RNA sequence: GGCACCACCAGGAGUGGAGCCUGCGGCUUAAUUUGACUCAACACGGGGAAACUCACCAGGUCCAGACACAAUAAGGAUUGACAGAUUGAGAGCUCUUUCUUGAUUUUGUGGGUGGUGGUGCAUGGCCGUUCUUAGUUGGUGGAGUGAUUUGUCUGCUUAAUUGCGAUAACGAACGAGACCUUAACCUACUAAAUAGUGCUGCUAGCAUUUGCUGGUAUAGUCACUUCUUAGAGGGACUAUCGAUUUCAAGUCGAUGGAAGUUUGAGGCAAUAACAGGUCUGUGAUGCCCUUAGACGUUCUGGGCCGCACGCGCGCUACACUGACGGAGCCAGCGAGUAUAAGCCUUGGCCGAGAGGUCUGGGAAAUCUUGUGAAACUCCGUCGUGCUGGGGAUAGAGCAUUGUAAUUGUUGCUCUUCAACGAGGAAUUCCUAGUAAGCGCAAGUCAUCAGCUUGCGUUGAUUACGUCCCUGCCCUUUGUACACACCG
């Protein structure tokens, strides 16, 4: 699906600090919350990085459940540009 | 296990894996 | 000394009960006056559903059940004194809101 | 949101049973058990109930991290509102939960399944399950479709007691050839019970006779 | 129909054949003594159990009982 | 032999005869989608379908084809698109139009992804049936070379493999029963301004007797829980007595008791199983088909309603124990909202009505609601007439629901005044607050209940027996069957 440079972006440092995507199977809704992007652009987004193992998966209730892998970080640590060093949420302890 | 054979096996087999757990978690709790 | 309200609600009543007896005796050696607990009419929650998930057979049906029971206590004391009753006699089952 | 009494412990249930099922497709692989949700002022409490809570809060604690942030963004919650803690059982064979995914690892390995469905038999036997029946259904290099019920120990079948005494879990372990239904019945003995009876409602226990002493005529004893 | 079951049939009868000096032929004493003997989870099955003891007590005053 | 109002006796109420709602087949059709056909198909798929549901029919879009490659591509791979044409469409869907963003992305393959597509005779799970009948199994002992058998049975009794009794068996386990939920008792406890009462104030009416009926008192800073609610318990265990019987299990008549039919009604409910039903509930699935001109999806217009026909569950009724028109005026189960996308909706004000307007209360024993319901009670009109019993067919107007009511959603007003004058052969349900009448709520719901699920009002006739019909169970018996007579 085609997305603009600049909505893929909030997508992805989304999926960085707060990395976890809870998003409603409904294609259709205007705005998944918390997200400034359509719904729909959200899944398909995350749906690449499952589909070439960068993040988790999990289906139930119609309602998604990602989570960034460890391995899906080195991914992000590039191609967003974020500063090296930075642990976003989950390995705090 | 509709044979003569296997469930011979299936059962001495089957019941020391229990008897492999039941030492097994006995092992975690005690040890503590 | 306020003219305060507290609800008690919950599905199960030895969980109720409990959280309603402790309270009350909080305010027996505490010289509190008190009024309660007020067992409201218990509210069965039913609905009546078929057991076939297909439509063949024999007419049967489903009426599964929910008990929901109130106990509503007054007090008059304190808002500290009332407060601290209840995250004293806190436990998971019964939710607790207080109302002056 | 203001919410009706009747609506508002019907969510509660909604929330916890929504809740209780993505745990088990979340952490199936470490023995999930049940979670409990234990209310408490400024906190949700959720308890997970795990045979191996090292791989749930694992590698410092790093997937109870993401797991607690994939519930409150979907529950609208706080992240103060939520503090989740892992907790090992302290029987496996007594739990009919965590046996009925452990039999789903080693039905998925291919052993033969008089091999696997006594595997666990002896285990819950192990535990002093009072009873265990396993009963698997489905294909197995067959077309036709056949049952086979492996009974042991005491059961009991009807009645009150059945709710109080008995636990069950049905999973359906993924087959190339089809779907494999298990129901796994496991039984806390009675004396075991610290919550609810500690018997059954027949169970009629005659103490022991007090006579066979010696009576003599007519004393008095003054102390 | 009333008849009775075994299970309330066989245990008021091993009452009586560790406890029969203590029964007496009224049913309510009997009712609160077979209360503290045996353990009974439901009053209705105890006063199953205690009704067939006293009968069967009636029946021991008027003759020689068969099994006891 | 035994049990059974899913069998009968004796009865009651019916259905089957008319119209109508609904379903089945049949017929038609563009599709009239389809599952199911003895009990165990046919107001069943909660299946009361304008749109959506929908799987069908005639049309039109979207990729919402992830990911690894090969092709192309900055001198732009390509997407969004103003005017017009076209199209049902103000779908840049497309065609002329040359604009516009820029490596997300365009082609082919692998790989997929999704299906109310087929396969319930490839399956799970659930439900129904066997059968809610009462049946099933092992331990030690006996019989048998063994598979197996006894236990687990002539008789009585019970709702009952449930007990007595007889006994090569003895003692047990599952099912039944126990158990749980609900109904009946509690002046005996625990309390209740979200229940009531009595007092006490403050007040109003009629007789004046100081009496009788209301209202008010979230400060009268009153008492109480009898009735209303629920929590802790007690209460029944065939109790006592006459009989009958093996004097045993039990049963029948009385007495007391709140209750003496398993105290009433249900929930749960065994060993294996059925080619019983469902892939038309699941991101539950194996295989076959498709997968971009999609059998995915979306949106438009139509359909499940369509009508020469056979059948079933029912409602009105066939009149007088009745129709109306007045007057009396009593239940119980339940439901409810906030920035929504609209709940229950009072009280007032308009409208004959339906309906319309303005306020408030209730997120709930508070308010909707005492849901002041109808049968029923009393008083009159009708007077056996297809009558004023019945409301089919049909027209006109008035509103509400919803984007959208035409194939009339639904109601109301007027009008239209159909068969039906008690139902052949058959056959259904049922033993006490039961049958039969009589209404109300929750459900599917934006609207629609002749349907179910519940509740309550009034409330019976006759049995409380049997194996005569039917069905099932058990034993004996027969077998050339074991895929088990659909052999």
């Amino acid at each position: 699906m085609l997305i603009p440079k600049e909505d893929r972006k909030k997508i992805h440092q989304y999926l960085f600090q707060e990395g976890v995507v809870v998003a409603k199977k409904d294609f259709n809704q205007p705005k998944h919350d918390e997200i400034d992007t359509r719904n729909l652009f959200v899944i398909k987004a995350l749906q690449s990085l499952t589909s070439k193992g960068y993040v988790k998966t999990q289906f139930s209730w119609q309602y998604y459940y990602y989570t960034l892998t460890d391995e899906g970080v080195e991914f992000l640590r590039t191609e967003l540009n974020i500063p090296e060093g930075i642990l976003p949420l989950t390995r705090l302890k | 296990g509709q044979s003569d054979k296997r469930e011979l096996e299936g059962e001495v087999e089957g019941t020391e894996d229990a008897e492999a757990e039941l030492e097994a978690e006995a092992e975690e709790n005690d040890e503590s | 000394i306020h003219k305060i309200r507290i609800t008690l609600t919950s599905t199960k009543v030895k969980q109720l009960e409990n959280v309603s007896a402790n309270i009350i005796r909080n305010a027996a050696q505490y010289n509190i006056v008190k009024k309660g607990p007020v067992r409201m009419p218990t509210k069965v929650l039913k609905i009546t559903t078929r057991k076939t998930p297909n439509g063949e057979g024999s007419k049967t049906w489903d009426a599964y059940e929910m008990r929901i029971h109130k106990r509503v206590i007054d007090l008059q004391a304190p808002a500290s004194t009332v407060k601290r009753i209840t995250q004293i006699t806190i436990e998971p089952g019964v939710d607790v809101e207080v109302t002056i | 949101a203001i919410l009706s009494k009747k609506k508002k412990l019907v969510a509660d249930g909604v929330f916890y049973a929504e809740l209780n099922e993505f745990f088990t497709r979340e952490l199936a692989e470490q023995g999930y058990a049940g979670v409990e949700v234990r209310k408490t002022p400024s906190k949700l409490e959720v308890i997970v109930k795990a045979s191996n809570t090292q791989g749930v809060l694992g590698e410092q604690g790093r997937r109870i991290h993401e797991l607690t942030s994939l519930i409150v963004k979907r529950f609208k919650l706080s992240p103060e509102g939520i503090a989740i803690y892992a907790e090992r059982v302290e029987e496996r064979g007594l739990s009919a939960a965590v046996q009925a995914e452990a039999l789903k690892a080693k039905l998925l390995s291919g052993l033969p399944i008089r091999r696997a469905a006594y595997g666990v038999l002896r285990f819950a036997m192990g535990a002093g399950a009072k009873g265990v029946e396993v009963v698997i259904s489905g294909k197995l290099r067959a077309a036709r479709a056949k049952s086979q019920k492996y009974a042991d120990g005491f059961m009991i079948h009807s009645g009150q007691p059945t709710r109080d005494f008995i636990d069950i879990a049905i999973r359906h372990v993924l087959m190339r050839q089809g779907v494999l239904g298990i129901k796994v019945k496991i039984m806390k003995d009675p004396a075991a019970n610290r919550f609810g009876p500690r018997a059954l409602p027949d169970a009629v226990k005659i103490a022991e006779a007090k006579d066979e002493d010696e009576v003599i005529p007519a004393p008095t004893v003054k102390s | 129909g009333r008849v009775r079951t075994k299970t309330v049939k066989r245990a008021s009868k091993v009452l009586i054949e560790r406890f029969y000096p203590k029964l007496t032929l009224d049913f309510e004493t009997n009712k609160r003594l077979t209360s503290e003997i045996a353990v009974i989870q439901s009053k209705r099955l105890r006063n199953k159990i205690a009704g067939y003891t006293t009968h069967l007590m009636k029946r021991i005053q008027k003759g020689p009982v068969r099994g006891i």
